[PDB]
């Protein structure tokens, strides 16, 4: 069921290096705090 | 020049927002064009016709 898939090795990998740079930008603004609005 | 106590200084003009735009397209053009790689060599399965 992903026999397809594995003959497709270059776009997962594209999918991957975009998907990673999108976390890591996210990430690198993502907004951080500590026990949030709780009252 | 000396600044006095109670008084504060800024810039501002429309060189400011330039600064983001460039940087925003810089960030975003290249993204852009892997998007055109990744779709491109589908009807040639190869990176060189690309």
């Amino acid at each position: 069921i992903i026999r397809r898939s594995v003959a497709n090795r270059f776009l997962v990998l594209m999918g991957a290096l975009f998907l990673s740079i999108w976390g890591t930008w996210t990430i690198i603004n993502t907004p951080v705090d500590a026990l949030p609005d709780l009252s | 020049v000396q600044l006095k106590p109670g008084t504060s200084v800024a810039f501002s003009g429309q060189f400011e927002l330039l600064e983001r735009a460039n940087h925003k397209l810089k960030l975003m053009v290249p993204m852009t064009l892997m998007i055109i790689f990744v779709l491109l060599y589908l009807a040639f399965r190869r990176v060189g016709e690309a």
